[PDB]
RNA sequence: AAGGUAAGUAU
């Protein structure tokens, strides 16, 4: 019984259904004439990895980082509070002569 | 998305979640393909070893374990679910489902706030936690 | 500037009240901006040198 | 003459820092840290910083060898 | 050649004087510091995925994004170009018939 | 008519080889098949044309190991690698790829050599910098005949009477052209109403976009 | 990311991995030390790189270089406009500019 | 229509 209403909503979407998915092919090849699919622009290197060797394919290098410790784990920078005498040269001002 | 470890079946899923006993499990569920857990996983690999220590994380395609997606409700394009010692933890995000993270987040500082809050939680005993960002906003500006 | 100059103090005074200005609001301090407060009070505590 | 030094660096430089030397005897009772100074023309800088005129450079830094090395 | 230790009290041969006084003060905690350290270096997981996984998920997620992959182009998530698993709802009172009906699907 | 006062300067006569890649997704026992089905073989297909199109290198991308920042050269020999069958250029299309090599069969009077620029990327147009690094008094495209025409073209020197230049990004630039003064030998450059006299070896120091050449 | 996705299979793909499985997750790193010295405007050449690879991997730079070039451009011209972003975005494009 | 679920032990 779920076929049936399965069938009649595929008989009701045949409505438009050649004339709708007819125009989004054209669409999808309007839009890759202008810009190519991802895979299409590296299958030239692609093809051309035919003539790395097994030995080549192991002498890849593995990857390290130039950075030192103190860049790559540097100690934790402590927070500390602003010293005394500013609150006290922010007090000094205000103190104005009397003449 | 294709670096983080796959879970292939329900058992395995299960497994994971009752293997671990001192980190907080993260379950990605979703789709590969999905632009959105794309970004979630790209995330999730960014930080996937920092929270080492203290995270799992793992990717569970629903269409290919639908395993949970009656109970946990899987059926956003992205879900992010946290487990501690075989325990779902709730988190309050502020978006109104406590039950799983449901986008794409960009920052990966976040992400690390959220398993870090998540998992302090958990070993409090905690089954709610509250996450360090209120997400009732994007606080687009 | 000579070294027996009339306001080489008061200038270096003002120079290093410029240099503390961006402290004047209070805030926590990071290791470079405290190295740079010492700086200051070192110059401030010993002028001359 | 000097078969050594003209190995270690370029004939062209062998005879720059031989010649200012004074000859294979003196460049030789020469000590090392005074070998690389020579030849090395005061360069006035103009308006530009000390470090972009190069200074205490001589031909050896100028040479082949050490030219072929990143300026860091 | 033979020289006195000034720092173990024995005589030595000349030739390996320098690697003696390297290696006799080598710290111990020196030694210490490289088994915990290897100590948590063998212990250490797999964060990533081996090889063959990414392999693997590569070729699948190619397998569905025909915008970027293949030749023909579907929609993001379909592949081109019976059985239902019977899931637990997660209540509790279905929790008998849901055992079931995975027992009665063994062939 | 075939024959008017541009086809017989400008108009040269080249060969095309228009091989078609088959799709490396495929297997090598079926790879070999449908390339022995014909389908995927040459097709020598002659053609005319009023100028040679000359793609340039892709710029370097990064520093230099020893002197940082660069400008990218080419030889002008190496960018007329084309047209010979020893060579060959991957065209690629969004449908498939092809391997089309050139022949050059007849060299007109006056060649006229357009330098790729201004290519559109993915995402917008951008100038490749590469200077090109020609003579400006004598060549010989001997080696980029067809044995068959090298016996009936027997002059294939060109000497550089012409050379536009571009200067400026692709947004926004000016178009410089350096003419050599046949009468008297000079070359004099002039963009608009400034005419200046630039030394002929300063000439080839130039990002090169159109080129004219006389075999005389 | 679909970028980095597309270069990674194809070169697993071409890959004999039969052999040579475990160099899979250092192919990435690779990908990543080159788009940064591409960042960092630094000198990228590895030496023991084989060719063929070390062109795919230019030429997945090139593109990740123009779409993060237009990138950033068509968000700072959003920013100025008045568009409404995120912190983060902000952040990131300021980076990138 | 929402962004308003305390969590935890015990049957």
């Amino acid at each position: 019984a779920d076929a049936i209403y399965a069938a009649l909503d595929k008989r009701m979407d045949e409505r438009r259904k050649e004339r709708r998915e007819q125009r989004e092919k054209e669409e999808i090849e309007k839009y890759r004439m202008e810009r190519p699919k991802i895979q299409q622009q590296f299958s030239d290197l692609k093809r051309k990895l035919a003539e790395v060797t097994e030995e080549e394919w192991l002498s890849i290098p593995e990857v390290g980082d130039a950075r030192n410790k103190r860049q790559r784990n540097p100690r934790y920078e402590k927070l500390t509070p602003v010293p005394d005498s500013f609150f006290a040269k922010h007090l000094q001002t205000g103190e104005n002569h009397t003449s | 998305s294709y670096m983080l470890p796959h879970l292939h079946n329900g058992w395995q899923v299960d497994q994971a979640i009752l293997s671990e006993e001192d980190r907080v499990v993260v379950i990605r569920f979703g789709h590969d393909w999905d632009p959105t857990c794309m970004k979630m996983d790209e995330v999730l690999y960014s930080i996937a070893e920092k929270v080492k220590n203290f995270a799992v994380i793992y990717l569970v395609d629903i269409t290919e374990v639908p395993d949970f997606n009656k109970m946990y409700e899987l059926y956003d394009p992205c879900t992010v679910m946290f487990f501690f010692r075989n325990k779902h933890i709730m988190i309050d995000l502020g978006t109104g489902n406590n039950n799983k993270i449901n986008w794409a987040m960009e920052d990966k500082q976040e992400m690390v706030d959220i398993i870090e809050t998540v998992y302090r939680g958990a070993r409090k005993g905690r089954g709610l936690v509250v996450s360090p960002k209120d997400y009732s906003t994007k606080y687009r500006y | 500037p000579p070294l027996s100059y009339k306001h080489d103090t008061k200038l270096l005074i003002l120079a290093l009240e410029r240099l503390k200005e961006a402290y004047s609001v209070k805030s926590r301090l990071n290791q470079s901006q405290r190295e740079e407060l010492g700086l200051i009070e070192q110059a401030y505590d010993n002028p001359h040198e | 003459i000097a078969p050594n030094l003209s190995i270690i660096i370029g004939a062209s430089t062998a005879a720059k820092i031989m010649g200012v030397a004074g000859g294979l005897t003196n460049l030789s009772k020469m000590p090392a840290c005074n070998i690389m100074l020579l030849g090395a023309q005061r360069k006035t800088l103009s308006g530009f910083s000390s470090t972009s005129v190069l200074p205490h450079t001589g031909y050896i830094y100028h040479s082949d060898i050490v030219q072929s090395l990143p300026p860091d | 050649e033979y020289l006195v230790s000034p720092i173990t009290g024995e005589k030595i041969p000349a030739s390996k004087m320098q690697e003696h006084m390297r290696i006799g003060l080598l710290d111990p905690r020196w030694l210490e510091q490289r088994d915990r350290s290897i100590r948590e270096k063998q212990s250490d997981d797999e964060v990533y995925a081996p090889g063959l996984d990414i392999e693997s998920s590569l070729k699948q997620l190619a397998e569905r994004r025909t915008d970027i992959f293949g030749v023909e182009e579907t929609a993001i998530g379909k592949k081109i170009g019976p059985e239902e698993k019977v899931t637990w709802d997660g209540h509790s009172g279905s929790m008998a018939r849901t055992q079931q009906a995975a027992q009665a699907n063994i062939t | 008519k075939k024959k008017t006062i541009v086809t017989d300067v400008f108009q040269g006569s080249m060969r095309i080889f228009t091989k078609k890649l088959p799709h490396p997704d495929l297997p090598a026992e079926e790879k070999e098949q449908l390339l022995h089905n014909d389908e995927y073989q040459e097709t020598m297909v002659e053609s005319t044309f009023m100028y040679l199109t000359l793609d340039l290198p892709t710029a370097p991308l990064y520093k230099d190991e020893k002197e940082q920042l660069i400008i990218p050269q080419v030889p002008l020999f190496n960018i007329l690698a084309k047209f010979n069958g020893i060579t060959e250029k991957e065209y690629k299309t969004y449908k498939e790829n092809f391997l089309k090599r050139f022949q050059l069969t007849k060299l007109p009077p006056y060649l006229i050599f357009c330098i790729k620029r201004f290519t559109k990327n993915n995402f917008f147009v951008e100038k490749n910098p590469t200077i090109v690094n020609f003579p400006i008094t004598n060549v010989d495209l001997r080696e980029y005949l067809s044995e068959e025409v090298q016996a009936v073209h027997k002059n294939t020197t060109y000497d550089l009477i012409a050379n536009i230049v571009h200067d400026g990004k692709p947004s926004e630039g000016s178009y410089r052209i350096h003419v050599l003064h046949h009468g008297t030998g000079k070359w004099y450059e002039l963009q608009d109403l400034q005419v200046t006299d630039i030394l002929p070896q300063m000439i080839t120091l130039s990002e090169a976009y159109i080129q004219i050449w006389k075999r005389r | 990311l679909e970028l980095r996705a597309a270069v990674m299979h194809d070169i697993l793909d071409m890959m004999p991995e039969g052999i040579k499985q475990n160099k899979a997750r250092t192919i990435l790193q690779h990908l990543s030390e080159a788009w940064r010295c591409w960042k960092a405007n630094i000198p990228w050449k590895v030496p023991g790189l084989p060719t063929p690879i070390e062109n795919m991997i230019l030429r997945y730079v090139k593109a990740k270089a123009d779409w993060w070039t237009n990138t950033a451009h068509y968000n700072r011209e959003r920013i100025r406009r008045g568009a409404t972003v995120d912190k983060t975005v902000c952040k990131k494009n300021l980076g990138r500019l």
